[PDB]
């Protein structure tokens, strides 16, 4: 091992202290839990399930599973067009697990030497190990994980491969069937072929824009806090809303936070939600002018 | 010399203190703790401190991942000392003076009034506490034209209660190899949610723009490193961060940060730039600077030189002096109408010189 | 009086100084030797604190390992540089034909500085400086424009700097903190002519790299951009293309002008070779009419050592004297002809 | 070895100059023992040592040492030949090396610095060469008759 | 008292003559390479009274390039089995260390051999590794080693003229090469492995047949 | 030394291709047991041998069965230990790699990913290209 | 000895480097492994006498200056020189009787004569440059510099050691220059930057094009402003820059000299003085052996001679006859050019 207390000129070890190795590659970041909840998400029910099923199943099942010799899953990705509320919603699932959280991400297993990447994933396994299954989660996995054509080299290649030395762990490494470990990209352009398996990422969720109903659920669990004025048909916001993504949602809900006062632009009613849903992508002006 | 006298006396008492606080080196951070007396502590020599405390400090002021003194005679811990500031990198990132001032014009039309709302008449709360929340977003977006960017932030620390604000520029995050924003973002952070309300600021994407590469490797992925990092501390739970944060830009790239902001930050503007009677407030306080009286007719040629915003105009106040100490003249309406002969010179051969008769031809 | 010879033996003799780490408002000062030491000093006196600043070297007496007193010693290799000196002999007046051209050059910068009267009553003031550059081998010609620039105040003449592509420094402030050390000296001017960073096709010769080095060639672009550029410390650039500075960093300066050098006709020639033989005797029996006339577009330069490679073969025939032998050699020169080429070749 | 003691710091105020009978001060302040050690002057002052007569065991000293160091009962020792064509290899591979340099010294002449001594020290070494194997040669007729 | 000298702790020298390593018969040259390296290569062994003769330097330089086909190592040990001689077995990159103090001791005790003993011929294979010139000071380590082979490359100018060393060098890149390495004067023998082509197949099948 | 798998069986599980399954039996067991074949007829064994992917599984399976079931002869190289650290040295371990795979015999030796430490030295990137092209 | 061998026996005696002096009575002090430290008083070494960038002996106790030592900063820099170029006294040469003859005051008519500059009133000139095919001369120009100017050799890139010994790294408009200021007749020189990579006129032009600037503002300096003379630069071409090097300096401005090609007066002295260390029979032509070697250089010449005698080798005579000189022809005349595609 290593961490052996010699004293001065003696050179004699008195005692093994743990724990492990080392500096701040050791704990990355404590976390508890979060205070969202997965009941936030709307018209995501159906393939929300699957990334709930395969995090919750090895927990309670596990007793099942051996009886029916069936693996749970391990790598799990979750992609769509941002904002889709990956971040806190992959987050919001760690409460109802109740296993401990641990923030991670890609520019998190950079650092500024060579070999620290590979230092680092297997630091975090090796306390994954003893710390009893857990739920590690980091974010935009696509970024390190382009292995582009020619070389050299990209400036991740030393995490590029770490994450295929990931993929070895979840190949040679028996124990990595433990701690389920979950992943989020932005965009599936870049993808590596050797990323199926169970243990390698299994259930792969692909998330479109939320639907004009979905849209209109997700957006009223963010504004129940705020007081707003009466008369909301709920009609019209619904269908004014295409294609938008669920930040962009947040856009309209922060914007429909500060009608109360003033604000001093007069909102009145109803025009609210399809104010702040033509700002990103409107308005003419032209139309016409200057053309036919 | 009093001071230099007196402490060259002073000393004599000093080296009656000369054995203790010698031992304070080194600095160490702490790791684990085997028991409540013991911990354990990296040094700088490398190893690992498993370290008693002194009963001067108590056992609760030592805490995982601090930075403490010892005495290097009995090994107890001495005294924790908290401060250090940046690299050598991003201690010139931190503001120093005020500069650019928006003094030089108003009102606007929209821009100015878009973000005051979302974020600068809050802060003192005639509004946001009624009207919030909902807690408030945390940060705005700046770009369009470079006319007018980042001169509202001068502004509002004239406006600003104590104290005024740390502003940080983007385009410091390359000096050499690679890895370097990654430990940037996140102890700049660190001591962001130390400022206590103290807001931060960003811009200048378009200074590392203009070309930054040829093929590859760019550029993309090692980018991804800074970007992504500052949105996932951005995304980090506590406060957070009650500092706020605040952006800027030139061009609207890049989408990534613009995408995540909308579900915390909000209120993006589009400048703005001047009107024709904007151009005209430029010259009314420009009419305080050089010498300058109330006779001119300002919106006579304001018109015919559109889309100048308000530093073209000011090189043309400028050089107008410049012709006037060749020429001797000295006050603007002398004078009156030549001004504006030096002013039609100056500001069309700024611009560009092109034939007129191939044009029409 | 006793002082210096009481207080002499605490501090050595054979002390070792250190360089600052921190200032600790509780008067605790933290020193570091090389490498990797700490300490607590306790002085109220001396300080002088504020003109110090951290990341500075400072004393450490050996017992123990306490400061006596703080100093301002080197600072900095790039403070180095400035010297020496320059201020030449020669003036703006020495060259002449551009007189039309270099007064507006010359007015500019003598705007501040001297005359600062209507400088001060304006309150605007375009202290932004020029950017110099012309055909063929000139852009050094119109540094010939800033030697009386170099006699005026504190002058820096830098082609290619040194930290900006061979080592880095931290940040822009290195110019700035020029500038607050000329702040005590000031004025000051700080030229820049003949950029290499990106005027090299291929570097030498293969690095880190072909990508990142233009990165930290980012960095001197950035650094000139600049945050906070305010006052002079003028920059007067000197290079091929001025396209490789960013829009961006036009905003904060220099705005105000650039000029370039057109090639010197007869009249310009005639003046720049004058005025070189003005306070220097020329001899009467070579002519100035011919050696103008023979040539079209070129330099104060050329001029000069067509006449010196007449020379340059005069004293193999052992003549420290002028003797008509030179004078149709010198006459052969001019029947060499080859002063000028350039394509074409066409017929328009 | 070494000795010090350490004066009193309180008698700043009083003379630091003792002691009489300047003979075994001035040689003991000789060699002065490098710097540091002077530097620690401040505050100590060093003592000197002599040897009170211990000859009755100290004559036993230096008999039980060479006793026991002369060939081990001093008969035991009487490597030998093959040290002599070890020998006559120094005494003969040696010996035109060193002899290359007498011609050397003819130049000739004089281009090259002079004076140069190449006589030492091995000419002395081959006289004790040949006294070792002739009294070596001797233990025959000692030791027999 | 210094060391008499020796080789220290560099390379580690020889090695070479333990035996076997390749016979000749496969491919030995005959008639057409035995020539030119004959002349060129092991007459420089020696052959001592000959050069004062002529009046031309034989130069140590032999430069090989160009695989496929192999050569180069093969030429060394075929010349091994021809005459017994000391050869030097290195890479470019193998003598890259923690310590860069060594590196003056190594060129002067590889090349220390070949003057005081010749039954001598050193062999660098791919030397386009340190050939690599690196500005940046962090990567000093191989700023260094390119010296080492320049320290060499001078090394070589202080034996000329004449007696004694031998030289023989292979690479796969001649790009990367530094223009003082080829420059005239140290390098005057060029010998340019030719593609084998046809000429090479049943030569090469009857040796494996 | 410390990796590990189950069989043995897992040599005949994948089924295919067959041809693979009886080869890669042979050029890897044969010249342990019966080396007179070589010598006798004066042919070279393959000292080597190249297992790419991914068209298709059985490359980690098949390889490491024979591995592991080959017990305490055996090596083991993951990609990730030739970055190793910051100025580190991973020449000597090439060196080493392949003298201990001279000394247990026959050895076996196992390199996964080597997109990333096989860096060709046409483009150099920074200063890490060099150390992947000693 | 003993006594002494005490005073170097703790710590040991050591070398400093004094990289600057301080008024403030400290020295600094350098060791080469460790960092820089610093020292005080050391009253042997006056403050004043202390120079920067010298060596000093470091002691075991206080780690004051034992003794002063000096450094050679162009034994270094000469040292690169040596190795990149040999002596060639003028008659090593051939063809280069007229280069020295009107070359000659282009070197020692600053220094010493600067009365007759100012009879026709007229300053230096600021280099020079030689064009052409080879051709021979890439090496022997740059020989021939060291030995005529007796200057520094100082010369382009040059890997790789040309930017680390000076400064931390050579921009070539300073460095460069201000080495050429600690030699008073020093002249610079370029050697090569002309070769086919590079033939695309991309890397060959562009790699020069920073030599090509060095000149042109070298030519400024001269007539606006500069304390300087006998700054000086030399070019050598192998092959195209012709036109290149006659854009910038069409002999102008200096001596013109075009880069020889092999030529029968050329080939005569190129022959007999390499022929000098060679024993050839006497019953040789040396004018017919000349005139059957058309084109390739003056250095084929020297191929000759090294082929002629590897062939008298064999034969193991002490001579060599011209029938094995024609030999020594057949060898390289099979490498010319290229044929017969493309052009018939
Ligand atoms: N479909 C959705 N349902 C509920 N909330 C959403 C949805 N989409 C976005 N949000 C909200 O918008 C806020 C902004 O988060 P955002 O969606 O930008 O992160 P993200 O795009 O998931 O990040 P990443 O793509 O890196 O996982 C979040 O706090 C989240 O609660
Ligand atoms: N045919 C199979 N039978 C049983 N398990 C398999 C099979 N193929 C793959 N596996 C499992 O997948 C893991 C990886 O195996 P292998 O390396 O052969 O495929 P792979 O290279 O990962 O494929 P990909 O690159 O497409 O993911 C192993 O741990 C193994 O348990
Ligand atoms: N539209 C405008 N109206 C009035 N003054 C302006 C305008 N635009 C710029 N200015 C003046 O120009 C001066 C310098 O502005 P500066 O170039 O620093 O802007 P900037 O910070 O570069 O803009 P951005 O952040 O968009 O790049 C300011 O003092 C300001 O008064
Ligand atoms: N007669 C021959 N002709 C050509 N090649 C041969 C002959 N005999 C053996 N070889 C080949 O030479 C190889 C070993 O020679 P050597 O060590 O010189 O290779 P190498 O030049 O290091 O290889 P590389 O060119 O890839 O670096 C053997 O693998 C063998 O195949």
């Amino acid at each position: 091992g290593d961490l052996v207390g010699v004293n001065k000129d003696s050179y004699l070890i008195l005692e093994t202290l743990p724990t492990e190795y080392d500096s701040r590659v050791k704990a990355m970041e404590v976390d508890e839990r979060p205070t969202e909840q997965y009941s936030d998400i709307g018209g995501l029910d159906k393939q929300i399930q699957e990334l709930v099923e395969a995090i919750v199943l090895p927990m309670n099942h596990k007793e099942k599973f051996e009886n029916l010799g069936i693996q749970p899953p391990k790598g799990v990705l979750m992609y769509g067009p941002p904002g889709t509320g990956k971040t806190l919603l992959a987050r919001a699932c760690a409460a109802q697990t109740k296993a401990t959280f641990l923030k991670l991400a890609g520019p998190q297993l950079v650092q500024m030497f060579i070999g620290d990447g590979a230092k680092l994933v297997r630091d975090a396994f090796a306390l994954a190990k003893e710390k009893a299954p857990s739920i590690i989660f980091i974010d935009e996995l696509d970024a390190i994980g382009t292995k582009r054509f020619d070389s050299e080299k990209a400036g991740d290649r030393e995490v590029q491969r770490t994450m295929l030395e990931l993929l070895n762990q979840l190949d040679g490494f028996q124990p990595n069937t433990q701690v389920k470990v979950i992943a989020a990209t932005n965009r599936v352009d870049i993808l590596d072929p050797a990323l199926l398996r169970s243990g390698r990422l299994d259930r792969k969720i692909e998330f479109p824009m939320p639907n004009e109903e979905a849209r209109a659920r997700i957006m009223q669990i963010h504004s129940r806090k705020m007081n707003v004025s009466p008369d909301v048909n709920y009609e019209e916001l619904a269908r004014c809303t295409d294609d938008f993504n669920g930040a962009q949602c947040k856009a309209v809900c922060v914007e429909a936070g500060m009608i109360a006062l003033r604000r001093g632009a007069t909102e009145l009613t109803h025009e609210d939600y399809m104010e702040g849903i033509l700002e990103v992508q409107a308005k003419k002006k032209a139309n016409l002018q200057y053309y036919a | 010399a009093p001071p230099a006298l007196w402490d060259l006396a002073a000393d004599k008492q000093t080296l009656q203190s000369e054995q203790p606080l010698q031992v304070a080196r080194c600095t160490k951070i702490i790791n684990a703790d085997s028991e409540d007396p013991k911990y354990i502590i990296n040094v700088k020599q490398f190893a690992k401190f498993v370290v008693d405390l002194s009963d001067q400090v108590a056992p609760t002021d030592i805490e995982e991942g601090m930075r403490v003194g010892v005495d290097r005679n009995k090994y107890q811990i001495h005294i924790p000392l908290p401060p250090k500031i940046d690299p050598t990198v991003t201690m010139m990132q931190v503001e120093e003076k005020p500069d650019v001032t928006y003094s030089d014009v108003g009102g606007c039309k929209e821009q100015i009034e878009k973000l005051r709302e979302v974020v600068e008449t809050p802060l003192l709360h005639p509004e946001r506490f009624v009207n919030l929340g909902i807690e408030p977003p945390k940060g705005v977006l700046l770009f369009g034209p470079p006319g007018t960017g980042k001169t509202l932030c001068a502004r509002a620390v004239a406006n600003r209660t104590d104290a005024c604000f740390i502003r940080v520029i983007g385009s410091e995050l390359v000096q050499k190899y690679v890895g370097e924003g990654a430990r940037m973002v996140r102890e700049l952070f660190e001591m962001a949610r130390t400022k206590k309300a103290c807001l931060i600021f960003f811009d200048e994407i378009d200074a590392i723009g203009g070309a930054r590469f040829d093929d590859g490797a760019g550029g993309d992925n090692e980018v991804q490193r800074t970007m992504l990092e500052l949105i996932n501390q951005l995304d980090g739970f506590d406060p957070r961060g009650n500092i706020k944060v605040l952006m800027a830009t030139n061009r609207p790239d890049t989408l990534d940060p613009a995408l995540m902001r909308p579900g915390r930050l909000d209120r993006k503007i589009e400048f703005s730039l001047p009107d024709l009677e904007g151009r005209t407030h430029i010259f009314k306080i420009h009419a305080r600077s050089m010498s300058v009286e109330r006779d001119i007719r300002f919106e006579l040629l304001a018109r015919l030189c559109p889309n100048s915003t308000g530093a073209e105009i000011r090189s043309v106040c400028t050089e107008a002096g410049m012709f006037a100490i060749r020429a001797r003249r000295k006050i603007a309406t002398e004078k009156d109408f030549l001004e504006a002969v030096n002013k039609v010179i100056k500001s069309y051969a700024k611009f560009s010189a092109t034939p007129r008769y191939m044009t029409y031809n | 009086e006793e002082e210096r010879s009481k207080v002499d033996d605490l501090r050595g003799t054979p002390m070792s100084v250190g360089t600052l780490e921190e200032i600790i408002d509780d008067n605790h000062a933290i020193v570091s030797t090389s490498v990797g030491s700490e300490h607590y000093v306790s002085i109220l006196s001396f300080v002088d604190k504020d003109l110090l600043e951290p990341g500075c070297s400072v004393l450490l007496n050996h017992k123990v390992h306490a400061v006596i007193g703080v100093l301002m010693d080197d600072t900095d290799p790039l403070v180095t540089v400035m010297k020496v000196e320059k201020a030449p002999q020669e003036t703006y007046a020495d060259i002449g034909g551009l007189d039309n051209q270099i007064q507006e050059i010359k007015e500019s910068v003598e705007l501040p500085l001297t005359h600062p009267e209507y400088y001060e009553e304006m309150g605007i003031k375009p202290p932004k400086g020029v950017i110099l550059y012309g055909p063929p081998g000139t852009g050094k010609t119109l540094l010939a424009k800033a030697v009386a620039n170099q006699t005026s105040a504190t002058f820096l003449r830098v082609v290619g700097s040194e930290l900006i592509q061979k080592y880095l420094g931290d940040g822009p402030k290195l110019v700035r903190e020029l500038f607050r050390v000329a702040e005590e000296h000031a004025p000051s001017i700080v030229f820049i002519d003949e950029i290499d960073a990106i005027g090299t096709k291929r570097y030498d010769s293969n690095s880190g790299g072909e990508r990142e080095i233009q990165r930290t060639m980012l960095e001197l672009l950035n650094q000139l951009d600049g945050f906070d550029s305010r006052g002079d410390v003028k920059v007067i650039m000197a290079t091929n293309r001025i396209e490789t500075l960013d829009p961006a960093l036009i905003r904060p300066g220099r705005i105000d002008r650039k000029i370039e050098f057109p090639l010197p006709d007869e009249k310009t020639k005639k003046r720049i070779f004058q005025i070189h033989t003005s306070r220097m005797t020329l001899a009467d029996d070579v002519t100035l009419d011919d050696l103008i006339m023979a040539k079209d577009d070129l330099s104060g330069a050329d001029i000069k050592a067509i006449c010196t490679e007449a020379g340059l073969m005069a004293l193999r025939e052992r003549r420290m004297k002028v003797t008509n032998e030179d004078f149709k050699k010198s006459k052969e020169n001019v029947l060499y002809k080859k002063q000028e080429g350039t394509p074409e070749g066409l017929y328009l | 070895i070494d000795a010090f003691r350490l004066i009193n710091a309180n008698m700043m105020v009083l003379g630091h100059e003792p002691r009489q009978t300047t003979s075994n001060l001035g040689h003991l302040n000789k060699p002065s023992i490098q710097a540091l050690i002077h530097g620690l002057n401040r505050h100590y002052y060093s003592i000197t040592i002599n040897y009170r007569k211990n000859e009755l065991e100290q004559k036993m000293l230096l008999n039980l040492h060479k006793k026991s160091w002369m060939e081990g009962l001093t008969l035991q020792d009487y490597v030998v030949k093959e040290m002599l064509e070890l020998a006559k290899n120094y005494n003969k591979a040696v010996e035109e090396e060193d002899k290359m340099t007498p011609e050397q010294l003819a130049i000739k002449n004089v281009g090259k610095q002079d004076p140069k001594r190449h006589l030492e020290e091995h000419v002395d070494v081959l006289m004790t060469s040949n006294i070792v194997q002739c009294l070596a040669a001797m233990l025959d007729t000692v030791v027999f008759k | 008292d210094v060391l008499p000298p020796e080789a220290d702790s560099s390379i580690m020298m020889l090695t070479s003559d333990q035996k076997p390593d390749v016979m000749y018969a496969d491919i030995g040259g005959m008639d057409i390479q035995k020539q030119e390296v004959r002349e060129a290569v092991e007459l420089p062994l020696t052959h001592f009274e000959l050069y004062k003769q002529i009046g031309i330097d034989p130069p140590r330089g032999v430069l090989m390039y160009g695989p496929p086909g192999c050569g180069k190592t093969m030429l060394a040990k075929a010349v091994a089995h021809h005459t017994t001689a000391a050869f030097i077995r290195v890479v470019g990159s193998e003598f890259v260390q923690k310590y860069l103090g060594e590196g003056p001791r190594m060129v002067r005790d590889v090349f220390r051999l070949a003057k005081e003993n010749a039954p001598a011929i050193i062999f660098i294979d791919e030397i386009d590794a340190i050939a690599t010139k690196r500005f940046d000071a962090q990567t000093g380590a191989d700023r260094e080693v390119q010296r080492i082979l320049l320290e060499l490359l001078n090394q070589m100018d202080g034996f000329d003229q004449n007696v004694n060393v031998k030289v023989i060098m292979a690479t796969n890149r001649a790009d990367t090469l530094d223009p003082a390495l080829l420059r005239p004067g140290r390098l005057d023998r060029k010998i340019e492995f030719p593609l084998p082509d046809r000429r090479q197949k049943r030569l090469i099948f009857s040796t494996i047949t | 030394m410390s990796h590990e798998d189950p069989g043995n069986v897992s040599y005949s599980e994948i089924g295919g291709l067959s041809e693979q399954i009886r080869e890669l039996r042979e050029v890897i067991e044969l010249p342990l047991t019966n080396p007179e074949l070589f010598q006798r007829v004066g042919i070279i064994p393959p000292k080597g041998c190249l297992l790419y992917g991914p068209p298709g599984t059985g490359k980690t399976l098949l390889a490491r069965a024979v591995a592991s079931q080959l017990d305490c002869n055996f090596l083991k190289v993951v990609s990730s230990s030739i970055v190793d650290k910051y100025i580190g040295e991973s020449a000597r371990l090439i060196r080493e790699m392949f003298n201990y795979a001279r000394d247990h015999q026959p050895c076996i030796i196992f390199m996964d990913e080597i997109d990333a430490i096989g860096g060709r030295r046409f483009s150099e990137g920074t200063s890490a290209d060099r150390e992947i092209q000693r | 000895l003993r006594e002494e061998l005490q005073l170097l026996q703790e710590q040991g005696s050591y070398v400093g480097e004094v990289v600057r002096a301080m008024d403030k009575k400290k020295v600094l002090v350098k060791v080469h492994p460790e960092g820089k430290f610093v020292v005080d008083v050391d009253k042997n070494i006056d403050i004043n006498d202390v120079t920067p960038n010298c060596r000093v002996a470091l002691r075991n106790d206080s780690y004051t200056l034992h003794k002063i030592l000096p450094n050679k900063v162009d034994p270094l820099v000469s040292l690169m020189m040596v190795e990149k170029v040999p002596d060639s006294t003028y008659e090593m040469i051939g063809g280069l009787d007229k280069q020295i003859k009107e070359i000659k005051e282009v070197i020692e008519l600053p220094v010493k004569h600067p009365e007759l500059f100012e009879a026709l009133g007229i300053a230096q000139p600021k280099g020079v440059l030689l064009y052409g095919p080879p051709g021979t001369g890439k090496t022997l120009l740059a020989r021939a510099v060291a030995h005529h100017t007796d200057c520094t050799f100082i010369r382009v890139s040059g890997s790789e050691l040309v930017q680390k010994f000076i400064g931390e790294g050579a921009r070539m408009v300073r460095e460069l220059f201000v080495m050429a200021r600690e030699h008073a007749p020093s002249i610079i020189f370029m050697d090569e930057i002309d070769s086919i990579g590079s033939s695309r006129l991309e890397g060959g032009s562009g790699g020069d094009s920073e030599v090509q600037r060095t000149m042109l503002e070298l030519l400024n300096q001269l007539d606006g402003f500069e304390a300087t003379k006998n700054i000086k630069v030399i070019m050598a071409t192998n092959r195209i820059d012709i036109l290149d090097s006659a854009l910038l300096r069409p002999g102008r401005i200096d001596r013109k000299i075009e880069f020889p090609p092999p030529n029968e007066e050329a080939r005569l002295d190129i022959l007999k003085i390499h022929s000098r260390k060679m024993n050839l029979t006497r019953g040789i032509n040396l004018r017919k052996i000349a005139e059957l070697m058309p084109g390739a250089s003056g250095a084929e010449v020297k191929g000759v001679c090294t082929e002629a005698g590897m062939y008298a080798l064999r034969e193991r005579r002490v001579h060599v006859t011209q029938e094995d000189f024609e030999m020594a022809v057949a060898k390289v005349m099979q490498k010319d050019s290229e044929k017969n595609m493309s052009i018939k």
